[PDB]
């Protein structure tokens, strides 16, 4: 049938447009997700992970990619858009996309607009998948265009910011509903 | 020696200064990345609402630049604000990273209400709606704060939040030919425009820098509000807002420019 739902930390199914912190499934691995700028050019802000297990970062709002389904439950292995509930000096979209499959370099997850979108423009499509670890309800994030790429964190202890991107070990996460918000 | 940035002359602030209006006695909060102590600013106080970043000093530069466009001191150095005698408050609601939550920003607006700010400048935003953030804007407005916010930099035909909320005055950016800068968002929510290209202002480490953005446009209006308020101390936030719009120089469609280019000379005449 249609895929099973993703669950929050309270056991409830994720809903479109509700606000969830994206926490490490293992707090020993760090904090939630935030935005971090260039050193030189500040904007667009990259999505990064707070190294402090006590910091929840910004919550995210998740919406089905493509045609609106009637129930609004976020399902596993299903393309979704992800954007931060946050306000910036950049005054630009806080929606995530991954660096184009067609660009040279490392692939990071970033926010805001791109000059030169790819033809399909699927770089803003992400999927949540089950992690074979998940004694309890824990997930990995991936981006799929012509191939699928799981997301990990580029850790740096400098430390520069810990950028989310195409790197393994993968970043295993859990979704915590923002408290009455 | 002191330079008058071109946007300061475009909004006609020196003509207001010549009629004894410099914004003295007007409390202006800058809700932003903080404000660094700088030779060309006078910071009266403020607060931080950013977890882990307890001081009101600017680790980004943005809030310091915004503050100079409002109130850079009239002296023999650096630049000059629209309202050089305005009483400046640093309300840090964005981290050094440049981003803030609904809750940091909402506590900054609550601070502005509790401390009798006359103007809050919010050169910040995103396309993210939030009922909690709208409530905070409404609440500050009900408590006498004139909330002034940047229309956004995406180039789109609707404006950013919180500027898009009705009781924020939304400000777009113009260039040196009075044209809409191409990044400047517009739409029915827009109230007015101001210079937002090549805007030199104060910058941390006792420096100056030239930035482009609707974040640069907004302080021109927050400063002009302060001039109108000095002239008319019994006027509400609403009367000041209407008068700035009624006296703006019309530039073409209200959808692209709102009332048009803010005019501190006409607003204080
Ligand atoms: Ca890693
Ligand atoms: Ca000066
Ligand atoms: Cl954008
Ligand atoms: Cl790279
Ligand atoms: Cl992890
Ligand atoms: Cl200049
Ligand atoms: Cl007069
Ligand atoms: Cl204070
Ligand atoms: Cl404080
Ligand atoms: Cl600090
Ligand atoms: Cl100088
Ligand atoms: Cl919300
Ligand atoms: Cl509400
Ligand atoms: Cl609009
Ligand atoms: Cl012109
Ligand atoms: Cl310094
Ligand atoms: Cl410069
Ligand atoms: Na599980
Ligand atoms: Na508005
Ligand atoms: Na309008
Ligand atoms: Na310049």
């Amino acid at each position: 049938a249609d895929p099973p739902p993703v669950h929050d930390t309270d056991g409830h199914e994720l809903r479109a447009d509700a606000n969830y912190y994206v926490l490490s499934a293992n707090r020993a691995h760090g904090g939630g997700l935030t935005m971090a700028p260039g050193h030189g050019r500040h904007c667009p802000l990259f999505v990064s992970q707070d190294p402090n297990g006590q910091h929840d970062g910004f919550p995210v709002r998740i919406t089905p990619y493509g045609v609106a389904p009637s129930d609004k439950i976020i399902r596993l292995s299903t393309d979704v858009r992800i954007s931060f509930r946050a306000y910036t000096t950049c005054l630009q979209s806080t929606e995530w996309h991954i660096d184009s499959e067609l660009a040279a370099g490392r692939r990071h997850v970033i926010t805001g607009p791109v000059k030169d979108p790819s033809p399909s423009g699927r770089e803003n499509a992400f999927r949540i998948e089950k992690y074979s670890g998940a004694e309890v309800h824990e997930y990995k994030l991936m981006s799929c265009g012509d191939w699928c790429q799981d997301l990990g964190v580029f850790r740096d202890l400098k430390g520069g910011a810990w950028f989310l991107g195409a790197t393994e070990p993968y970043h295993v996460v859990v979704f915590k509903k923002a408290p009455p918000a | 020696a002191q330079s008058v940035p071109w946007g300061i002359s475009r909004v006609q602030a020196p003509a207001a200064h010549n009629r004894g209006l410099t914004g003295s006695g007007v409390k202006v909060a800058v809700l932003d990345t903080g404000i660094s102590t700088h030779p060309d600013l006078n910071i009266r106080g403020g607060a931080s609402f950013v977890p882990g970043e307890p001081s009101t000093q600017d680790g980004n530069g943005h809030g310091t630049h915004v503050a100079g466009t409002i109130a850079a001191l009239n002296n023999s150095i650096g630049v000059l604000g629209v309202a050089p005698s305005a009483e400046l408050y640093a309300v840090k609601v964005l981290g050094a990273s440049g981003s803030g939550s609904v809750s940091s920003i909402a506590q900054g607006l609550e601070w502005a209400g509790n401390n009798g700010m006359h103007v809050a400048n919010l050169s910040l935003g995103s396309p993210s709606p939030s009922a909690t953030l709208e409530q905070a804007v409404n609440s500050a407005t009900s408590r006498g704060v004139l909330v002034v916010a940047a229309s956004g930099n995406s180039g789109a035909g609707s404006i950013s939040y919180p500027a898009r909320y009705a009781n924020a005055m939304a400000v777009g950016a113009t260039d040196q030919n009075n044209n809409r800068a191409s990044f400047s968002q517009y739409g029915a929510g827009l109230d007015i425009v101001a210079p937002g290209v090549n805007v030199q202002s104060t910058y941390p480490g006792s420096t100056y820098a030239s930035l482009n953005g609707t974040s640069m446009a907004t302080p021109h209006v927050a400063g002009a509000a302060a001039l109108v308020k000095q002239k008319n101390p019994s006027w509400s936030n609403v009367q000041i807002r209407n008068h700035l719009k009624n006296t703006a120089t019309s530039l073409g469609s209200t959808n692209l420019y709102g009332s048009g280019l803010v005019n501190a000379e006409a607003a204080t005449r």
